């Protein structure tokens, strides 16, 4: 892509600049100064950027985030190279692989989106792994218009105990979020850019709780718990449980499909019920 | 007694002529029967052998090539003679008795049951309708004879002396030539052929 | 005169891939018919060229000869060419044939692929000792025993061994032998995936 | 013939690989394939040295002419001669493609090889097509075509014997 | 010397890069990209090939910089290896074929482009890539690559004298080379151009215009000058929509001040753009584009599909969707024996009530079509619509200019407030909708041209 | 497995079930007739003696004997020196598309009437066939993955199947370079049965 909108579309760097905002932007502006990179050069393809410029980037680029307030800028991972032009990067590869299984082009199943995405991480394939790549780029631009929306319009909204945040049927891009992986990552990236952007320092350390609409027909909302973001979290969740026993205590209708168990899909009549046992059974 | 790897040889020889020739040429009787055996008994001798085995894998391997050649070669013998029927009758029909014959007893069923099928049906679809007089088609003009003037690519197995290239109708104009062991040539089959059924040449 | 014959040839034509259209029933017919009409005139020709003794009438007794004639060979061709397509049928799909493909072919047809399909039956299996050689197999040189195959439709219980089945399924994946595979591969029930 | 078919024939050539396994001397139809040792050569056919290699069971060897300096010499032969020039191998080019794409770890050098390999294919590929043009120009009825292997002959034999065909039938029109 | 080994290091280079390169895996293949395509190119007696900047920088990045920052020297370079590597790729070759061929060498790549506007002094020659749309074209004509020069007096004769690329000229000995003894001294420039000498390749100069969208808010679009030679030479036509890289020069006339040169600032000179590649916007049919295409027309509901797909942003209106389908397919041109045509283009006319769409439906079909012009009714003349007489500034004399039923033939023109049009212009169009011609005598000029076009047309009542 | 019967129209003979050789002899011929032909003469009731005609080839070919009773054949403008020294020229600029389909299949067939000009009609079909090879050759072998129809566009229907041949070479031979030879397929009609 281009440097310019990996630093746009990347979560870290977007949370940390508040890019959603409109200073956010000259913040940018101002980083990329420091940089000494000239604007036209880094809104050009990294590929097709003048090598002068390469030779030193990834020092400059931690340099200048160290003096922006990012010290994590850097991070160890693997690279593979073959052939004359083939060079990934781990974290390419995974984008990737999970853009080309939930993929939203509906016109195949989600068993085929599983066959391609399986396809792709063979080398006889290649043709699919840059389809991904270019599926990725999309999926990443969606993202962030999402997280921009949720956070101007003040949809993060805290409970006691945690945030919640609903995604409606008239939000744009709602459709690329039904799917349930696709919603957690989302809140995961809402939880970060949140936490960046937010002035209540209670708020600050509280877990997520994310819906939206599953289906149309039969009235079922996804829902998705995450826990508090911070830096050296355990990564632990108790929302499964959680779930179960307010759903249990005030008898709504929620299945539990998904082999992690913070995922459930619940009537959307019984929500706000279900909420408030949740509610009293966090707090 | 050829021995089996000379049989396979063998083997190998007659597809390809059979797979370049314009014609069907000569029956190997021998040659197929002894490969049919050989793949059996090699399956037999297989069925006593563990299964997790790298030998009967290999074993396996190898049945399998010599099962792709022998199809390969029947099937282009079969097309061959559905496409020339009425003439591969009418050859095996007069054959002396000496002369070695250019159909398997099989192929010979085969090929009476297809030109009897096709005539019935011919005669029951639209021949018995038309007018008294035309109500009988000779298959033996109606089928095109196989082009022996077709231009070939051979190696040469053994020497040859004194082949006498004809460029065309005219004689004047026909010279000729000597054939080297090793040697590699282009040139119209008809020239060539009893040295394709002699196996002085071998055709690629 | 032979324009209705010209159009069975044309139909067959403009087709070279070798695919089976609906027998043209009312072509044949009409062919037939212009047989018999002109088969008719020539007889009342011929039978005033011998009681008259009228010269004149020779040419145009010949004209209608070689246009009967015209019209038998293309009904001739246009039978002939539509059963080397029913043939290549038994060799691209199998012994039993698609009820799609046999709406197309006449009866008469059938009865021939039949009679075909039991010869062809008999001559495999009389070149071995026990069941013989089937040469319907083995379509491309070998490279490996075992294969991946992905099912690209439902088709249910598919027999490997004796003792043991496995069902098809869209989009599963069976790592099986090549020999048992092959058919269903070349009748596009399943895929073959090369890694 | 197609070209899979020249590679099944190539397939059947002899090379040396060293296996990481034991095995008895196996009696093959085609013929007997010496014991295996773990880290001794042995010489086998290249199907089962590309089945092998494939399965993480051997490791392959360079043939002795897949030799930089040798196949330079060779190229720069072909290129000086009118005629075609005796080969390393029937198959040089299958031997090529087959053991470069699937051992290219066990033969240093593959890339050169390979386009050393390229480079006489293309020449022998143009003398092919002045010897086709001078046949059908000069009307000739008999060509010799020496050192000419047969995946070379069969990339585009089907052409120029229907070609021939056709020329002959017009050359011989006018007979009665 | 040094300067002769740096060359030929770098010509070396880029041989190895055009012998070398490969695209594939070792679990499908590989191809000799660009030596195979240079084999059935010089086979097919096409001389050129397209390479791309991304493969050459794959193989080696410095390469890739230095034709970027100084195109010139190393794109003729870059052309001499490829002549090098045509001739070893074909080199027994048939007779009749002998002399080998030069190549010309097409460069593309995947960056991304930048505007007219952007290029600056700072860019002179260097490598860029532009988008624009064709507006002009002039005709084809000699730019000598190889002249052969004669002394007037001695009849002493230079030949193969290289000619630079471009819009550049060259400059003749002043001196003749013959010995001063015996005869009388020779002339003063003495030297004239053989002409049976001379080695030429077809030249083109085009006008490049500004995209609509680029073009800052109050302002007339800007358009630049392009050099294109050779096999770049008579591929685009005007209106065409194109992404064009080329070298940012200079035109280097004669040194001398000839007429008096007289310019209203000192030291300015004329730029222009130097092509070396050409890509048409969508904005030859592949095998895999025509099997798809066969597809379509096979499905048994292509004409709802067709339908469905024309404006889809309208709401509603499926029959005038549907009759704008048949127009944009069109019916069958004919010619009988006696020589007279009927014509096959479908006019389609939607007279109607305000705010219904009949401008979007407009819109949409100029984007559609393959030839497509949109106009004003309003804002058009009988000469505009049909073709002007007008003069040259060049030569002083009278030429012809078509207007917008010459630009549309063989596609659609879209004429919006068809009502508003005056009666002496709508009348001018009266010929070219039936008989699809436009029939001028004026001005000493008697002609006819063709305007085969199909109109649609919107109006209120 | 589906190869319809071959043309033969080179030969002495055309082929009876070849489908192209019977398009070949469709096409019409001039002919003046040496005999009234009586009963006819609706389709052209008696047509006179020496009254000028065209005839389908199968017809002309029906009729004629050497001695020429019922008809007598005159060449079509494409086989008369005219054309036959345009040929000499440069043959790989006419287009013998439009000028007969079956140019040479016709052309070899009309050296059955026993014309005083069959020595030339056969050099001229020959001269133009050597002329033609070699652009032939080279389209066809190296025009790989693009578009075609103006390498073929002037090509007659003999033609046509060389280049046919030629791109299965160049194809075969790609494929087999690239890895793709290698995948066991649906057959070929089973594709154009199920996916077309
Ligand atoms: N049926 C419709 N569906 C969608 N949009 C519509 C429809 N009808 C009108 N519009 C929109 O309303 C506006 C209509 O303006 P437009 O110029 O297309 O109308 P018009 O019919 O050509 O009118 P006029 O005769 O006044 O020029 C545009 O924004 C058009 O997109
Ligand atoms: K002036
Ligand atoms: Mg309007
Ligand atoms: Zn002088």
């Amino acid at each position: 892509w281009s440097l310019h909108d990996s630093l746009c579309n990347t979560s870290y760097t977007a949370a940390r600049f508040k890019l959603w905002s409109v200073h956010g932007q000259k913040r940018l502006q101002e980083f990329l100064a420091d940089m000494g990179l000239p604007l036209k050069q880094v809104k050009q393809k990294f590929q097709a950027m003048d090598i002068s410029l390469k030779e030193n980037l990834r020092e400059m680029i931690e340099e200048s985030a160290n003096k922006f307030g990012m010290k994590d800028m850097r991070v160890q991972t693997f690279s593979i190279h073959f052939g004359f032009k083939h060079k990934f990067l781990a974290s390419d590869v995974v984008f990737a692989t999970m853009s080309l299984m939930e993929s939203p082009e509906k016109d195949g199943s989600g068993t085929d989106h599983f066959i391609q995405a399986l396809d792709s991480l063979s080398r006889s394939n290649l043709d699919k792994l840059y389809h991904g790549l270019e599926l990725a780029k999309k999926q990443l631009r969606a993202t962030q218009q999402t997280i921009a929306s949720c956070l101007c319009t003040n949809l993060v909204i805290s409970q006691g105990p945690f945030l919640y945040c609903s995604l409606m049927e008239g939000t744009p891009d709602v459709m690329l979020f039904s799917r349930p992986a696709s919603l957690s990552l989302l809140s995961k990236h809402l939880l970060k850019s949140f936490v960046c952007s937010t002035k209540n320092r209670r708020c600050k350390l509280l877990p997520l709780v994310m819906a939206a609409p599953l289906s149309m027909e039969h009235g079922t909302v996804t829902v998705v718990g995450i826990p508090p973001e911070t830096d050296s979290s355990d990564r632990k969740n108790f929302f499964g449980r959680a779930f179960e026993k307010a759903a249990e205590s005030t008898s709504s209708r929620m299945l539990h499909n998904h082999f992690d168990l913070s995922v459930i899909e619940l009537k959307a009549e019984d929500r706000s019920k279900f909420l408030d046992a949740l509610i009293s059974l966090l707090s | 007694v050829l021995t089996p790897a000379e049989l396979i040889e063998r083997l190998e020889q007659a597809w390809m002529n059979e797979k370049f020739a314009p014609e069907l040429l000569e029956s190997k009787p021998e040659i197929v029967e002894c490969v049919m055996e050989q793949l059996e008994h090699m399956e037999e001798n297989l069925r006593r052998a563990k299964r997790e085995d790298l030998k009967v894998s290999i074993h396996q391997m190898e049945m399998e090539r010599i099962r792709y050649v022998l199809s390969s070669y029947l099937r282009c013998r079969l097309m061959k003679i559905e496409k020339f029927f009425p003439h591969v009758l009418e050859k095996e029909k007069t054959r002396p008795e000496g002369e070695p014959s250019s159909l398997s007893p099989e192929e010979l069923a085969f090929a009476r049951e297809f030109m009897a099928n096709t005539e019935s049906y011919l005669k029951n679809v639209a021949l018995k309708h038309m007018p008294p007089n035309l109500q009988k088609v000779d298959l033996f003009r109606a089928v095109p004879k196989p082009d022996l003037d077709s231009y070939v690519f051979l190696r040469v197995r053994e020497r040859q002396e004194n082949i006498l290239v004809e460029p065309d109708t005219d004689e004047q104009r026909d010279y000729v030539i000597d054939l080297e062991k090793g040697s590699q040539h282009l040139i119209r089959y008809k020239t060539i052929a009893p040295l394709v059924a002699s196996g002085a040449v071998q055709l690629i | 005169f032979c324009e209705k014959a010209m159009e069975l040839i044309r139909e067959l034509h403009r087709a070279p891939e070798g695919q089976l259209p609906a027998f043209n029933e009312d072509g044949l017919r009409q062919v037939l018919e212009e047989m018999k009409a002109l088969y008719e005139q020539n007889q009342s020709d011929v039978n005033e060229a011998k009681s008259g003794g009228r010269s004149d009438l020779i040419p145009t007794i010949k004209f209608r000869h070689c246009s009967l004639l015209r019209n038998r060979r293309c009904t001739v061709a246009y039978l002939y060419d539509r059963l080397l397509r029913i043939r290549a049928l038994r060799w691209e799909y199998g012994s039993v044939l698609p009820n799609a493909l046999r709406f197309h072919m006449a009866a008469e047809e059938m009865e021939w692929f039949n009679n075909y399909k039991r010869s062809l039956a008999t001559y495999m299996r009389s070149l071995g000792g026990d069941e013989g050689l089937d040469i319907t197999q083995d379509m491309k040189p070998p490279k490996s025993l075992y294969i991946e195959v992905r099912c690209l439709k439902d088709y249910g219980e598919f027999e490997v061994d004796d003792g043991t089945s496995v069902l098809l399924k869209k989009n599963s994946q069976h790592f099986l032998p090549r020999w048992k595979c092959e058919q269903l591969i070349r009748q596009g029930v399943l895929e073959h995936i090369l890694s | 013939m197609d070209a899979a078919e020249v590679e099944f024939l190539a397939e059947k050539e002899l090379v040396t690989i060293i296996p990481n396994f034991s095995l008895d001397k196996i009696y093959l139809i085609g013929g007997d394939l010496g014991p295996f040792n773990p880290g001794l050569p042995v010489e086998v056919p290249l199907w089962l040295a590309i089945n092998l290699k494939q399965r993480q069971k051997c490791r392959l060897l360079p043939p002795e002419w897949m030799d930089v300096e040798k196949l330079e010499k060779m190229r720069d032969h072909e290129r000086k001669e009118e005629t075609f020039t005796p080969m390393p191998s029937p198959y040089y080019m299958e031997l090529t493609k087959l053991l470069l794409n699937h051992a290219s770890d066990n033969i240093p050098k593959a890339d050169e090889i390979r386009t050393l390999v390229k480079d006489m294919w293309d020449t022998r590929i143009a003398k092919l097509r002045v010897s086709a043009d001078s046949f059908v120009r000069q009307q000739e009825a008999h060509a010799k075509l020496d050192n000419l292997t047969l995946m070379e002959i069969n990339t585009s034999g089907t052409f120029l014997t229907q070609a021939l065909n056709h020329m002959y039938k017009l050359r011989t029109n006018l007979q009665p | 010397d040094e300067g002769q080994a740096r060359k030929s290091q770098l010509q070396r280079r880029f041989k190895e890069f055009l012998r070398q390169y490969r695209v594939g895996t070792d679990r499908t293949g590989f191809t000799f990209k660009y030596r195979d395509e240079l084999k059935r190119h010089y086979n097919l007696g096409e001389y050129w090939i397209e390479v791309e900047m991304e493969d050459l920088a794959s193989f080696d990045e410095d390469l890739a910089d230095y034709l970027y920052k100084q195109p010139a020297e190393h794109l003729q370079l870059l052309e001499e290896a490829a002549k090098e590597v045509a001739d070893e790729v074909t080199r027994p070759r048939p007779s009749g074929e002998e002399v080998l061929q030069d190549i010309q060498v097409m460069l593309k790549s995947d960056a991304s482009p930048s505007s007219i506007r952007s290029l600056k002094s700072d860019m002179m020659s260097h490598l860029v890539k532009i988008p624009g749309i064709i507006i002009a074209a002039s005709a084809v004509r000699a730019k000598a690559t190889r002249i052969s020069i004669q002394c007037r007096s001695c009849r002493n004769t230079l030949t193969n004298i290289a000619m630079r690329p471009g819009l550049e000229g060259y400059a003749l000995p002043r001196k003749c080379n013959t010995d001063q003894a015996g005869r009388p001294k020779c002339p003063l420039d003495p030297y004239f151009i053989m002409p049976d000498k001379c080695k030429c390749v077809d030249f083109q100069t085009l006008k490049l215009q500004e995209l609509p969208d680029a073009v800052p808010h109050g302002e007339m679009p800007r358009h630049m000058q392009l050099y294109c030679d050779r096999y770049l030479c008579d591929k685009v036509v005007p209106g065409n929509r194109v992404t064009i890289m080329g070298i940012y020069s200079i035109k280097k006339f004669g040194l001398t001040t000839s007429r008096g040169r007289d310019r209203v600032g000192v030291g300015i000179r004329s730029s222009y753009i130097r092509v070396l590649g050409i890509q048409v916007d969508t904005d030859a049919v592949s095998p895999q584009e025509e099997e798809e295409f066969r597809r379509l027309a096979a499905l048994p509901n292509v004409y709802e599909v067709i339908s469905k797909s024309i404006a889809p942003s309208i709401f509603g209106g499926t029959d005038m969707k549907k009759a704008i389908a048949c127009l944009l397919f069109g019916g069958s041109r004919k010619r009988l024996p006696d020589g007279l045509t009927r014509r096959g283009d479908i006019n389609l006319l939607m007279l109607g009530d305000p705010g219904t769409a009949k401008s979007q439906l407009l819109k949409f079909v100029e984007k559609c079509s393959p030839i497509g012009v949109y106009t004003s009714g309003k804002g058009s003349s009988a000469a505009g619509l049909t073709a002007s007489v007008m003069r040259d500034p060049s030569s002083r004399n009278f030429i012809m200019e078509g207007g917008a039923m010459v630009l549309a033939d063989g596609g659609v023109v879209c004429i919006d407030e068809f009502d508003k049009m005056r009666e002496d212009d709508r009348v001018a169009i009266h010929e070219a909708m039936e008989q699809q011609t436009i029939s001028i005598a004026k001005a000493g000029i008697t002609t006819t041209l063709n305007s085969r076009c199909s109109v649609l047309a919107a109006a209120n009542s | 497995a589906y190869f319809r019967v071959e043309s033969g129209a080179l030969g002495p003979e055309e082929n009876f079930l070849s489908l192209d050789d019977i398009l070949m002899s469709h096409e019409k011929l001039p002919v003046r007739t040496e005999t009234a032909m009586p009963r006819l003469g609706a389709f052209f009731n008696a047509v006179p003696q020496g009254s000028k005609l065209e005839l389908p080839l199968w017809l002309a070919k029906g009729l004629f004997d050497n001695k020429r009773r019922i008809l007598s054949v005159e060449l079509p403008k494409i086989y008369q020196e005219g054309w036959r020294t345009v040929f000499s020229a440069d043959p790989n600029v006419v287009d013998l598309h439009k000028m007969g389909p079956h140019f040479y299949g016709f052309g070899s067939q009309l050296l059955h009437f026993d014309s005083p000009e069959n020595a030339d009609i056969s050099q001229s079909l020959l001269q133009t066939f050597i002329g033609r090879f070699r652009r032939i050759m080279d389209s066809s072998q190296n025009a790989y993955n693009e578009d075609t129809s103006a390498l073929v566009a002037r090509l007659d229907e003999m033609e046509r199947g060389l280049f046919q041949t030629g791109q299965k070479g160049l194809n075969d031979f790609q494929c087999w370079e690239k890895g793709q030879a290698s995948q066991i397929t649906a057959s070929n009609l089973v594709q154009n049965y199920k996916k077309r």
